[PDB]
């Protein structure tokens, strides 16, 4: 939905421009919430293997 | 003879790799996948004309970008036995069909893909080290 969204946004934002550009695709990649920093969502997953 | 020249375009059952690359499921778990796409040139006007030159590097990057993309929309889904039961049996078949099928159709590029695989399913190290 957010792939959904995004693209009519964009292209009713580009309309006063007047370039001339058609957009084929617009594709979204991974969406790693971690920062790099708060990488301790391990331990969260690590739960289940030591209450059994 | 002096005016003009040619292009030799090959037309073999091509094949694209690449590495590991991370994902994740709904029950917060990730996982690390592994695949390759068969691509075949579907009409070769189209292809010239858009790809520029019909050298594979922009095609490749075509391709890995609508293949990740495709993929990890598709796998966010379903749940962490539903990878290793059955990755095959609907995962493939329904990427390709809609990963083929206008624009945005990477068919109007000119590009045919034949069939999608995965490799292999590893896990991160703690959680390996726990199980």
């Amino acid at each position: 939905v957010i792939r959904s969204d995004t693209q009519r946004e964009l292209e009713e934002t580009i309309r006063p421009y007047d370039m001339g550009i058609t957009l084929l695709d617009v594709n979204f990649q991974a969406a790693r919430p971690p920062e790099e920093v708060k990488a301790a969502f391990d331990d969260a997953i690590a739960a289940r293997e030591n209450e059994q | 003879p002096f005016i003009e020249t040619v292009k030799m375009l090959d037309a073999r059952i091509q094949t694209m790799d690449n590495q590991a690359d991370r994902f994740v499921t709904k029950e917060k778990k990730d996982l690390i996948v592994d695949s390759y796409i068969k691509w075949r040139i579907s009409d070769f006007s189209r292809y010239y004309l858009a790809t520029g030159g019909g050298d594979i590097s922009q095609a490749e990057v075509l391709l890995k970008r609508k293949f990740s993309d495709r993929l990890r929309s598709e796998i966010g889904r379903l749940d962490v036995k539903d990878i290793v039961t059955d990755s095959r049996g609907r995962l493939t078949l329904e990427v390709r069909d809609a990963l083929n099928s206008n624009p945005n159709s990477m068919a109007a590029l000119g590009i045919e893909v034949v069939d999608v695989r995965i490799k292999q399913i590893n896990l991160p190290t703690e959680v390996s080290e726990a199980i």
